[PDB]
């Protein structure tokens, strides 16, 4: 749904990360290949132990189409849809996935940012996240 | 259950440090805000109308402090998650009829309570250690469906 | 996402349903109060036995949603949001419980149409059901 | 699982008028369709491009017979559902990573392929004593996460 107060509070968070937006994805990925193993098979052809250059590569990128669409806000399907092709269409990812990034995702701000997490912050964020996975499965 | 020896000096060891008490009632706190529809379980713990509403109140704070004491058995028994929780799993089943899927959902709560307590402390290896646990306390109370 | 495929599938169904998806519809609600007895505790205040004339008029009621979203396949928000918040903001229904009403409402549709119950109509079905479920806890 | 007399004759009495072998085939046919991210997991099958391209492929067919005789095991054992299938448990985790989410999947698609053979016999009780036990083998695989 996400009201005038969830599109705000989404753009202050980003607004906060600035550049670490990069090493943020980073961290989630690292967070999300060692709490659920399981995620690892999505990534056989890199590198993933724990510290690496090819996991730093790719969680810029992610951090980008956050960026990306906590800009497009209102219009996710449009800013998003050539990565919906890649994970629903190409690489057949299980939408059950898409929840321990986005915990991972959590775990990394709130760890970060302990005065800007809160409950109100943190539902919005979540939802918002919710969406992002939902349009990344929606073909 | 893994659980290997550094993966369990993790455990309590950054346990060590936080406050149990509002580790509960803080993460049972979320949940409800961050999940509305986990309040109609609770349907007896007075209003819970917003963020404020649901966060000074002491019923809620009361309530996540038996969740955690039972959090903390489930640390003690690790040998027997399933017998531990067999009477919960029982209540939550027979006489409160909880799917299943709110379990994993109130574990991630203590998960990033745990983190945002912690700082940058709750490295990606803390983290599975206590993913591991939270995920076999959630099954725990899933075996009598 | 509904293609022209998935769209034109769902017309036909509703097209042959014609005036039976209210017995459809409870057809549907009693098979969800007895493979899923938790959902019952959601109907506290009306008979739910069997055969039962309250479970008769809620049944009529769901399937006209059915008919009315069918319709308004393009603006699923638009045409349901009266019945997003009764469940969303004034029940607090599970959102699990979407699922079993929607596996009940395939097992019925299923059941009286097999030579229309194809897999490719299932998964329209199923998908279009989705929406509905989505849309329905949207708030 | 309960499973009650009633509902024990309506299981092994419409059990009895299904072919197994078609049941398997089809409930593993309508999953690939109905959500296509299984077919990751099942790449070894040939293409699985269309809804024909999954349906005459005699590779799913004959997995969807394996499928069926475990399901049949199910019925014959029912006092241990946990037994049964701790074996095949093992191998679903250990050696082939498929969320559990995926085996109630599966399971509802014996549900109503059951529905769709059976006509206006698969009736309300019957689908419930159906239900307890996809259910009750469902959570069977997943118990050794
Ligand atoms: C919802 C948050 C996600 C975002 C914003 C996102 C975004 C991206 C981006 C930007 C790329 C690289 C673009 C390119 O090079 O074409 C990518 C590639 C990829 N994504 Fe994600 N993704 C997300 C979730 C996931 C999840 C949960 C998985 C499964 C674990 C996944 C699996 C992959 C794979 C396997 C690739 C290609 C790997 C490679 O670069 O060789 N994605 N995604
Ligand atoms: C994360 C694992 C959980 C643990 C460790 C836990 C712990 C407990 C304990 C120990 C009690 C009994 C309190 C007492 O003896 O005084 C209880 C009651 C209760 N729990 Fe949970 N619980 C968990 C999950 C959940 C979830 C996710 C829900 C949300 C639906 C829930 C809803 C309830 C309700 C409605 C009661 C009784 C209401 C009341 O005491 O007024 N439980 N829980
Ligand atoms: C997605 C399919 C569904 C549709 C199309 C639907 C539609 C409707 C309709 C038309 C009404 C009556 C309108 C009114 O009198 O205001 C209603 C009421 C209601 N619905 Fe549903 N609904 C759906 C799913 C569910 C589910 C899964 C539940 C939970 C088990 C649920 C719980 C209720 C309740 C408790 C009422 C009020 C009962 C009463 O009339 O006294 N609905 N819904
Ligand atoms: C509904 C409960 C299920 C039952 C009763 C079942 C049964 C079986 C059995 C008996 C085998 C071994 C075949 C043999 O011994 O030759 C097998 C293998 C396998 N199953 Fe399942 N299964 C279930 C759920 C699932 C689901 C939902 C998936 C989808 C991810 C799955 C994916 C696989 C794969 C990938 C293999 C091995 C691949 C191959 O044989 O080529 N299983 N299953």
């Amino acid at each position: 749904v996400l009201s005038a107060d969830d599109k705000t509070n989404i753009k202050n968070c980003w607004g906060k990360i600035g550049g670490h937006g990069g090493e943020y994805g980073e961290e989630a990925l690292q967070r999300m290949f060692a709490a659920f193993p399981t995620t690892k098979t999505y990534f056989s052809h890199i590198d993933v132990s724990p510290g690496s250059a090819q996991v730093k590569a790719h969680g810029k990128k992610v951090a980008d189409a956050l960026a990306k669409a906590a800009d497009h806000v209102e219009d996710l399907p449009g800013a998003l849809s050539t990565l919906s092709d890649l994970h629903a269409h190409k690489l057949r990812v299980d939408p059950v996935n898409f929840k321990f990034l986005s915990h991972c995702l959590l775990v990394t701000l709130a760890c970060h940012h302990p005065g800007d997490f809160t409950p109100a912050m943190h539902a919005s964020l979540d939802k918002f996240l919710a969406s992002v996975s939902t349009v990344l499965t929606s073909k | 259950v893994h659980l290997t020896d550094a993966e369990k000096a993790a455990v309590n060891g950054l346990w060590g440090k936080v406050n149990p008490d509002d580790v509960g009632g803080e993460a049972l706190g979320r949940l409800l805000v961050v999940y509305p529809w986990t309040q109609r379980y609770f349907d007896s713990f007075g209003d819970l109308s917003s963020a404020s509403a649901i966060m000074g109140n002491p019923k809620v704070k009361a309530h996540g402090k038996k969740v955690i004491n039972a959090f903390n058995d489930g640390l003690k028994h690790l040998d027997n998650l399933k017998g531990t929780f067999a009477h919960l799993s029982e209540l939550h089943c027979d006489k409160l009829h909880v799917d299943p899927e709110n379990f994993r959902l109130l574990g991630n709560m203590i998960v990033i309570v745990l983190g945002h307590h912690l700082g940058k402390e709750f490295t990606p290896c803390a983290q599975a250690a206590f993913q591991k646990v939270v995920a076999g306390v959630a099954s725990a109370l899933a075996h009598k469906y």
